[PDB]
């Protein structure tokens, strides 16, 4: 059929993983998503992490390749606390309100969303908003919303082709993020260095700065 | 075998058979794929290729008669007749009125035709980003080949616009400037020569243009585009 | 799955799960609030 | 029935139709499924917000009035003390007492109302007045010799806009009365000074820093 | 779509022509229902004839003030008349205009509930009545002849007048002086002076 993500072993979780999923390897070897409802609320959490790990992983490099050129801005994991200090007329506790409370409306309507799949393209919005479906055979909702606002240059209207191609890169590159900030959290937590300082570092020396030179992965080297 | 961006290569889709000039079957990416984007898409490239025209020239006329004003830091060093605030007031008005005609008029074809003023006077009718008539008094040649021409030389303005910028913002020095610095020496003045990146070491060059610049008091964070990411 | 959450459904488990969360709820209200006696607002 | 809703998406309870006015189908907590209880609750909510609407008018319209420079009354917290210094001020307890016997009075002539819609308007009541007591068929909006401009008392779906209207400043005057009764636990000042203190700094002046509202134990 | 092209007028808007000054602009459709429409032209029509009337009113005393005509009385700024004595202190003036236009409005509030049933005096004198906001007050009958036309003159000026109206409270708040003073100020540049230099309207620039 498709490639898997194990050459043969056709033991791929029973045909609830099929080759209809955008990204779909039969990979779930742990069956978290073998119920359907599940495994669309998973197709939901899964794309949702991957673009919000690509946003963060884009600005953790952007913001560590100008904190190599000298520019004030403080690395990633520091971020939060130099903000605070510069910036010492803004309370913590309202920032955190405000990020909470305005993440929450959106959040809110995306929640409605997975409840009635055409619900929020309604009432106050427009009808763009009330999206495209996709996974599931859905033809409304989903975690891709089209219209000329969330896609906004049209380059998944028209050309059916050319959405899968582009859905298939989103679903890719996603995953890689996800695991790219995986590693900036590891490596953080073993180096203490921004991820392009131990880029850098790495290929300066491409020996001696390994993972097990660190001190703290090989625990006892 | 007709005109093509890269000889040997056959067009998408959407670019077989063009009524937009300058159609080289390009679109590599294929943003023109939907069709009211592709109008949408043909009329900001023709203001493009018109604003950048005029901007290259300007560039290059005002080079030439003031050789002592660098282009890049000319607006807060020219000394206006007005000020800058009414200066950018009267812009943006006069402006909004061109603009949103011109756009509405993109939106919905017979339209913004008519002059508000005399009822009598109206704009003939025109394919849209060719209003012709008022617009259009001579015309040397035929209109076709001169679209085509129109495209050509804009593809080319707005290339050369953006390279004004850069050479303003790793040489300094106005275009012309740039060029006879380049001329002396050919050998050693190309950006091959100025900055180079190797595992293990990276060479950029400085920027010019400074971090800050001072205008009646304030400061406009005017740097360098993005430095650290030039090679 | 599906058997799985009602298997954490059954009593002996989302018995002893709220009564972990419920102390669990009590142990850290007496953490940070301890010593109350009464019910001074 | 197709009204917007509090969550858009979220259907309305099948006990929440759509004909009282007011109604956006929300009641997470399901207190309104008992149609007796519901018309009861309906009538606490028009007491609630026709007393808030006054309440939170003799609140702010005096405090901005003295801000200006008229009138200098005092803030609302401590006005029941500037009154009770008073020279030839009446006793707090028989004060309260009195207000108690009259509203003793109204108020069950309101609650007869309550029950049957009609009670209160039966001949030999009052002299000669208990015709005004008729009722309008809707317990809550009386009518008669109250509401004497005649507002409303016209085109129906008027009377019905109105009553929207009426409902919806009522729940932003109780929203807003229980602000002012927990910004004043809170912050020792008033309504008008907290407004002109968070517009100077809205990310330090808030209810993250006044110390009372995020519990100091847990920072 | 009269009042912006490639618009649409708002239906409610559409057919209704018997409105002075009728160009589609409802942008917030306060107007669709039609008895709050009805309220909303009676709202505008006495809105802008007071409001020509005070900017009539602030105008000429200003140039009066300015140039030096009207005495003691009238060489003060506009919004400082109350420090003026009169014949009246400031109360009993305000009590007698509560009387007087107590009056007034009842009579032409009477006239809204019931268009028509208010015409009569106490005497008999009886006068005409054409459309709810025109009660016919003609000495001099400048309504037999292209009547849509006046009113739609009325009507625009009206509007311009409360903009001009609006424009004087905020300018007084933002800058000091008379507003003919504020427009010899701008005009004395004007590349400088103008909204934006202020200190009181960007909020953006200086603080
Ligand atoms: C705040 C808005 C408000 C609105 C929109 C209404 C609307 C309504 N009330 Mg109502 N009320 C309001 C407040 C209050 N009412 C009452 C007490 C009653 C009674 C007892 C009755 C009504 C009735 C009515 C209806 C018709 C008469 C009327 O009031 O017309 C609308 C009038 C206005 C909106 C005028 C408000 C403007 C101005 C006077 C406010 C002044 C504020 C100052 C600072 C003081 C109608 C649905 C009658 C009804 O339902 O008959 C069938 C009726 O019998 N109301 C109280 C208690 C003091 C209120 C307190 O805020
Ligand atoms: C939270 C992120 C996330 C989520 C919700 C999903 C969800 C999904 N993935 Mg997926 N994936 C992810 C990240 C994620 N993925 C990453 C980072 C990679 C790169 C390695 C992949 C690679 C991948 C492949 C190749 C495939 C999937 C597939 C699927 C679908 C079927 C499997 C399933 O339902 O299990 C649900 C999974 C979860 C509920 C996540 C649970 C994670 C556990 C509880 C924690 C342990 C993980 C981690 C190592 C622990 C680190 C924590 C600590 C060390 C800090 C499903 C909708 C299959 C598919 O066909 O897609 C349609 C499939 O082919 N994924
Ligand atoms: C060399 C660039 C170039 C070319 C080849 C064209 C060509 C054309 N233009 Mg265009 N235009 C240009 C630049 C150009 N334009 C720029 C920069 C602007 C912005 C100011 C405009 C704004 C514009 C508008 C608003 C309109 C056109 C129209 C047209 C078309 C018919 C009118 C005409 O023939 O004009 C003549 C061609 C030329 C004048 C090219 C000669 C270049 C000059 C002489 C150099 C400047 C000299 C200066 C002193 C240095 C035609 C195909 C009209 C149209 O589409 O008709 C339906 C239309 O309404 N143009
Ligand atoms: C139900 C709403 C409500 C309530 C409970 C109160 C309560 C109060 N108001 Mg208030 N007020 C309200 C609405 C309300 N007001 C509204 C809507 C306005 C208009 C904006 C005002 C404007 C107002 C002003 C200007 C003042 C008060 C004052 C007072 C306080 C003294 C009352 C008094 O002097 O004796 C009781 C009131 C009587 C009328 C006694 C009755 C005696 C006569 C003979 C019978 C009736 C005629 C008191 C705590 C005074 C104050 O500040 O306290 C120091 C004060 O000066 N109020
Ligand atoms: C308080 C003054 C006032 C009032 C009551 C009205 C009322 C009306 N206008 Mg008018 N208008 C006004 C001022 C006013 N206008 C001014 C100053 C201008 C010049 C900019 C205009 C220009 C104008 C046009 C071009 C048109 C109308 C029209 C209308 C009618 C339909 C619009 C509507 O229903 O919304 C009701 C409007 C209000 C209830 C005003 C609310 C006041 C808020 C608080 C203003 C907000 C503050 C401000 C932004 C600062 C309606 C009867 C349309 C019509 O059909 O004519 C009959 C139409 O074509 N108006
Ligand atoms: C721009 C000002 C203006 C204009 C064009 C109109 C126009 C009109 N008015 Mg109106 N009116 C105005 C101001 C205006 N009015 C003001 C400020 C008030 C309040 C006092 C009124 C009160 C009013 C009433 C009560 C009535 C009218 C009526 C009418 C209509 C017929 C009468 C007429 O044509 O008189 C012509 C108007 C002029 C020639 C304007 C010149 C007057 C000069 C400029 C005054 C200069 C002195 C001033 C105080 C300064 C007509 C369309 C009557 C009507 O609707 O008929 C059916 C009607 O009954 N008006
Ligand atoms: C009724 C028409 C009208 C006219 C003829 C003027 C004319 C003038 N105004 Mg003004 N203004 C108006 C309405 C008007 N205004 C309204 C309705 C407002 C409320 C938003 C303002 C608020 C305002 C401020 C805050 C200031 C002026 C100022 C001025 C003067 C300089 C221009 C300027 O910067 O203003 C700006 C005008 C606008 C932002 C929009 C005006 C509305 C329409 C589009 C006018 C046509 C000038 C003589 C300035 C001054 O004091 O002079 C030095 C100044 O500080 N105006
Ligand atoms: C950790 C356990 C979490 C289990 C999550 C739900 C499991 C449901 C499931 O796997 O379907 C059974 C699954 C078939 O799916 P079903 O037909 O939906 O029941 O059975 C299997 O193929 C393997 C069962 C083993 C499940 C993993 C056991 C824990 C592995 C880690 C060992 C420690
Ligand atoms: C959300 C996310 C990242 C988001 C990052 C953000 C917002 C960063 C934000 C900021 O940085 C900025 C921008 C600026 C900084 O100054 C401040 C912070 C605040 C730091 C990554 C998730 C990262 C999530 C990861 C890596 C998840 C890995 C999951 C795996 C591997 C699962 C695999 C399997 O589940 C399957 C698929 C099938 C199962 O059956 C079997 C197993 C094996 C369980
Ligand atoms: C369930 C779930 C989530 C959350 C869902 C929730 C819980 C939504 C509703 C959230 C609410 C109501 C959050 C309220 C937060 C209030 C906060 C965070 C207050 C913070 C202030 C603090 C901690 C203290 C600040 C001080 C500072 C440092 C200075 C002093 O002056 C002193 C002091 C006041 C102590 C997230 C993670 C968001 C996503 C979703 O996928 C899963
Ligand atoms: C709906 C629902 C349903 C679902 O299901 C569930 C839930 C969620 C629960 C819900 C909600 C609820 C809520 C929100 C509530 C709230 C309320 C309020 C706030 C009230 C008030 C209310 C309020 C009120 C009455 C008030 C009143 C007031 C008053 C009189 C005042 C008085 C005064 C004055 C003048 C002044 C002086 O100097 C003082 C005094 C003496 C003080």
């Amino acid at each position: 059929v498709r490639e898997l993500w194990f050459p043969g072993n056709k033991e791929v979780v029973p045909d609830y993983l099929d080759g209809s999923l955008v990204g779909d390897h039969g990979f779930d070897p742990l069956g978290l998503g073998s119920s359907p409802e599940q495994l669309s609320w998973n197709v939901h959490a899964e794309i949702f992490h991957g673009r919000l790990a690509m946003t963060g992983v884009a600005g953790i490099l952007l913001t560590s390749l100008l904190h190599k050129g000298g520019a004030d801005v403080p690395e990633w994991f520091e971020a939060g606390r130099v903000y605070l200090d510069r910036n010492p007329n803004v309370d913590f506790g309202a920032l955190l309100f405000s990020t909470i409370v305005m993440s929450g409306f959106v959040e809110f309507k995306r929640l409605n969303d997975i409840r009635n799949p055409g619900s929020q393209g309604s009432g106050i919005l427009p009808e763009d908003f009330k999206g495209v479906g996709g996974p599931q055979g859905r033809t409304v909702g989903g975690p891709y919303v089209g219209g000329r606002y969330f896609d906004p240059m049209g380059l998944c209207r028209g050309s059916p082709e050319q959405t899968l191609k582009y859905k298939w890169n989103e679903i890719r590159n996603g995953r890689l993020a996800m695991m790219a900030f995986l590693g900036f959290a590891a490596q953080y937590a073993a180096t203490g260095k921004g991820p392009i300082d131990n880029l850098v570092d790495h290929v300066a020396d491409p020996f001696h700065t390994t993972f097990v030179h660190n001190g703290v992965s090989v625990p006892f080297i | 075998a007709r005109a093509n961006w890269l000889p040997g290569s056959d067009f998408p889709a959407h670019l077989e058979n063009c009524k937009l000039p300058g159609c080289y079957g390009f679109d590599p990416l294929g943003l023109g794929a939907n069709e009211e984007r592709l109008a949408w898409f043909a009329e900001s490239e023709r203001v493009h290729c018109r604003w950048a025209m005029l901007g290259v020239a300007g560039i290059l006329v005002q080079e030439i008669v003031k050789p002592d004003v660098f282009w890049y830091t000319s607006g807060a060093t020219v000394e206006l007749p007005f000020d800058i605030t009414g200066l950018l007031a009267f812009e943006l008005f006069v402006m909004h009125w061109v603009e949103s005609r011109r756009g509405y008029d993109i939106k919905k074809p017979g339209s913004m035709d008519q002059d508000p003023i005399f009822s009598n006077f109206k704009l003939p009718a025109h394919e849209p980003g060719y209003p012709g008539g008022i617009f259009a008094p001579f015309v040397p040649g035929s209109l076709e080949e001169l679209k085509v021409k129109e495209i050509k030389n804009g593809r080319l303005a707005m290339l050369a616009f953006i390279g004004f910028t850069m050479a303003a913002q790793v040489t300094g020095k106005n275009p012309l400037a740039a060029l006879r610095e380049h001329l002396d020496n050919p050998l050693g003045t190309t950006i091959f020569s100025k900055a180079v990146v190797v595992p293990g070491q990276a060479v950029v060059p400085p920027c010019a243009i400074p971090d800050t610049i001072e205008f009646q008091g304030i400061t406009i964070p005017a740097g360098c585009f993005l430095h650290s990411l030039w090679p | 799955m599906k058997d799985f959450t009602t298997y954490l459904s059954t009593a002996p488990v989302l018995t002893l799960l709220s009564v972990t969360v419920v102390a669990g709820l009590l142990i850290e209200i007496n953490r940070f609030f301890p010593d109350a006696l009464i019910a001074a607002f | 029935a197709t009204r917007p809703l509090w969550q858009p998406g979220v259907e309305a309870p099948k006990h929440l139709d759509g004909t009282m006015p007011g109604d956006f189908g929300f009641d997470p907590l399901n207190l309104g499924v008992n149609k007796e209880a519901l018309n009861w609750y309906r009538n606490a909510e028009l007491q609630n917000g026709r007393w808030a609407m006054l309440g939170v008018a003799g609140i702010v319209i005096p405090a901005e009035l003295t801000r200006v420079g008229v009138l200098n009354v005092p803030e609302w917290a401590e006005a029941g003390k500037v009154y009770a210094e008073s020279e030839n001020a009446i006793p707090f307890a028989s004060l309260l007492m009195v207000q108690l016997f009259l509203f003793n009075f109204v108020e069950i002539k309101r609650w007869e109302d309550i029950k049957k819609p009609g009670s209160q308007a039966e001949p030999g009541s009052f002299l000669g007045f208990e015709s005004g007591f008729k009722g309008t068929g809707i317990s809550g909006y009386p009518g008669g010799a109250f509401n004497p401009f005649g507002l409303g008392n016209s085109s129906k779906e008027a009377m019905d806009d109105l009553k929207w209207r009426e409902i919806r400043n009522g729940r932003l005057a109780m929203v807003a009365f229980l602000g002012f009764l927990s910004q004043h636990a809170a912050t020792g000042k008033g309504p008008l000074d907290n407004l002109a203190d968070h517009l100077a700094d809205p990310w330090g002046a808030n209810f993250c820093s006044n110390g009372v509202s995020i519990p100091s134990a847990l920072g | 779509a009269g009042w912006d092209l490639s618009a649409e007028v708002p239906a409610h808007l559409a057919g209704r022509k018997d409105l002075a000054g009728n160009y589609g602009f409802d942008p917030l459709n306060l107007g669709k229902n039609p008895e709050a429409l009805k309220w909303y032209q009676q709202a505008e029509l006495q809105n802008g004839r007071w409001a020509m009337l005070g900017v009539a009113g602030i105008l000429v005393q200003e140039l009066l003030h300015s140039t030096g005509l009207g005495g003691k009385a009238a060489d003060v700024y506009w919004f400082d008349a109350g420090n003026n004595t009169f014949w009246a202190p400031k109360e009993t003036l305000i009590a007698i205009s509560f009387l007087m236009f107590n009056w007034a409005e009842l009579n032409r509030m009477q006239d809204y509930i019931k268009p028509g049933s208010n015409v009569t005096d106490p005497f008999g004198n009886k006068i005409k009545y054409v459309e709810l906001g025109y009660p016919g007050f003609d000495p001099l009958s400048f309504s037999k002849n292209n009547f849509d036309e006046w009113k739609l003159k009325e009507i625009k000026n009206a509007r311009l007048a409360m903009l001009a109206f609006l424009g004087i409270v905020a300018q007084h708040n933002a800058q000091p002086g008379s507003p003919l003073e504020q427009l010899g100020a701008h005009l004395a540049n004007p590349w400088k002076n103008h909204f934006i230099n202020n200190g009181v309207s960007p909020f953006l620039t200086d603080n």
